[PDB]
RNA sequence: UGGGAGAGGGUGGUGGAAUUCCCGGAGUAGCGGUGAAAUGCGCAGAUACCGGGAGGAACGCCGAUGGCGAAGGCAGCCACCUGGUCCACCCGUGACGCUGAGGCGCGAAAGCGUGGGGAGCAAACCGGAUUAGAUACCCGGGUAGUCCACGCCCUAAACGAUGCGCGCUAGGUCUCUGGGUCUCCUGGGGGCCGAAGCUAACGCGUUAAGCGCGCCGCCUGGGGAGUACGGCCGCAAGGCUGAAACUCAAAGGAAUUGACGGGGGCCCGCACAAGCGGUGGAGCAUGUGGUUUAAUUCGAAGCAACGCGAAGAACCUUAC
């Protein structure tokens, strides 16, 4: 990636909520390109936020995605001997996907059995800004702002 | 804008003459440069030394402090 | 309890140190990044210089200090950074002086500086 | 004769900044240091801030590619003493000149003697780090020394790596220092670029490394070795003069093409990074190393050998 900046890609929009993100959202689930299998998923636990905490599942969605939106990460840097963590802001890009990688990921360690109820557990709490997704955001932007001091070691 | 361009006649050796001589002194009081002066190598060898004078002598500070 | 006085600012490389003295000099308060909290490295760093000032900032305001002079002593990088902590400190910074003290030409200095 | 510049030198003074230390005040939990860190110092009150004092050393700004000196070298300012040098006058003498073996004197720094002084720095040394080790590089201390007087030492990348004196040979430019008749010319120094020329080349080039002349020193391959010996000097360290045996067939200088670089610049590549998924974990397939039997046929060894030759080993294949 030295010459063009490789543009992101244009996420065709979900045909049930007419959404990019939440199709974005879609392929963090999806394996080996089973799509149809992760899209169910969510739709599943659309389902479910729909019936729990019965609302719109995509104002729950989004309002989720920006309870774990984090904008302060470090970044690892060997100035000198030391192996720095400089603290640094984020584009919407890297937001959205760090958001979208920690809310499968979080989903992806709760007890229950099924996928969707994780993916529904997660957005309920995420929605709520809690649980471990909004943990590492939280956990991030503080550890970014425990070396706020490191700031001008920046790039 | 040469210091001394900006006078009339004035001894450099006058080192009474505090108050031309008040402005060949930087702002921190340290001693201007001939490129803020344009004396001479001579005029400015006789300037420093008159100046060093008037420090010695008090009529003029040793240093200053910056005042940002 | 005065409102206003001097604060000065010891800005080195390896740490900076900000004292809030009274008018008369004496020393109202101080602070250093080791004080701030950071230890080596991170003390002469400019956010802790920042810190630190503001922390001293609050002693001033903890004796009602509302402006003071702004005089530096110090060529580390922690010395720009920490004016500002001054000036946002809700404190009127009224004299900003440079007392950097250079010798005329003075001692010989360590081998760490030839 | 009249002038000029100068860190030229000696002596005697004397100004401030800064450090350090002490004292007094205020004040607290760190300071300091590093890449990081640690040693260390600090609560018994440090650092940071202020006032006062003591003391030592060195002279920021000017400052310069500048100036001075034969060289070493010389820099706060004052005064005294003193040297060298340049300019103009063309006044005086009238070859009185140059060099220069020895001798004589000077000669950075370190070092030494004595005595004094001793702030900071800092060999030696101690400790902390780093390291595999670290007798170092970095940090904390730290003594001789560093400063003075006098007396020694006499070496140096004491280098312009260029002995001196004189003459001639385009120029341009910058710079300092004099004279003039101030466009400019005339001089004395200090740099830059360059004619001719010279140069192995690099470069030198009116401040020659050109052309010439006079005088002195010096070289005759490298090492051995500036050592041995001897001699002189030295308090000492050691210095000066200065071999040979033996040994090598080169040691060298300049520059070219590359290569390299924990040099630089600029670019680039799933090289890093942002991701996703893997191997290493387990069992198995298969290849291989090594062991082992008659034999484990043979080959490929980093990438670029290893599910490769082998896109088909029960006998064949097949080479054992």
């Amino acid at each position: 990636a030295r010459r063009r900046r490789a543009e992101v890609r244009q996420l065709q929009p979900d045909l049930v909520y007419g959404d990019v993100l939440v199709t974005a959202f879609i392929n963090k689930i999806m394996r080996d390109g089973k799509k149809n299998l992760a899209a169910r998923i969510f739709y599943d636990a659309c389902k479910i936020i729909q019936e729990k905490t019965g609302q719109e599942p995509l104002k729950v969605f989004k309002q989720a995605v920006e309870n774990v939106k984090p904008r302060m990460e470090v970044r690892s840097r060997r100035v000198g001997g030391a192996n720095y963590q400089v603290p640094m802001e984020v584009s919407p890009r890297r937001q959205q996907s760090l958001a979208l990688r920690w809310l499968v990921q979080a989903a992806n360690q709760r007890p229950e059995r099924r996928a969707a109820v994780r993916i529904a557990h997660e957005l309920m709490d995420a929605a709520e800004g809690k649980g471990g997704a909004v943990k590492k955001k939280e956990d991030v932007e503080r550890m970014a702002e425990a070396n706020r001091a490191y700031a001008h070691y920046r790039w | 804008a040469k210091v001394k361009a900006t006078l009339g006649e004035f001894d450099l050796r006058d080192y009474r003459n505090v108050e031309v001589l008040k402005r060949f002194l930087s702002e921190t009081g340290k001693i201007l440069p001939r490129r803020r002066t344009g004396l001479s190598a001579k005029e400015q060898r006789i300037l420093a030394k008159t100046i060093k004078r008037a420090r010695i002598l008090g009529l003029l500070p040793f240093t200053e402090k910056l005042v940002r | 309890q005065v409102a206003s006085g001097r604060a000065y600012i010891h800005a080195s490389y390896n740490n900076t140190i900000v004292t809030i003295t009274d008018p008369d000099g004496n020393p109202i308060t101080w602070s250093s990044g080791g004080v701030i909290g950071y230890k080596g490295s991170r003390k002469g760093t400019p956010y802790a210089a920042q810190l630190a000032a503001l922390d001293a900032a609050k002693k001033a305001m903890a004796y009602g200090m509302q402006s003071v002079d702004v005089i530096v002593r110090g060529t580390g990088a922690g010395r720009e950074q920490a004016i500002r902590a001054l000036q946002a400190s809700g404190l009127q910074v009224k004299s900003i002086v440079d007392d950097t003290p250079v010798p005329h030409n003075g001692c010989r200095p360590k081998k760490k500086f030839r």
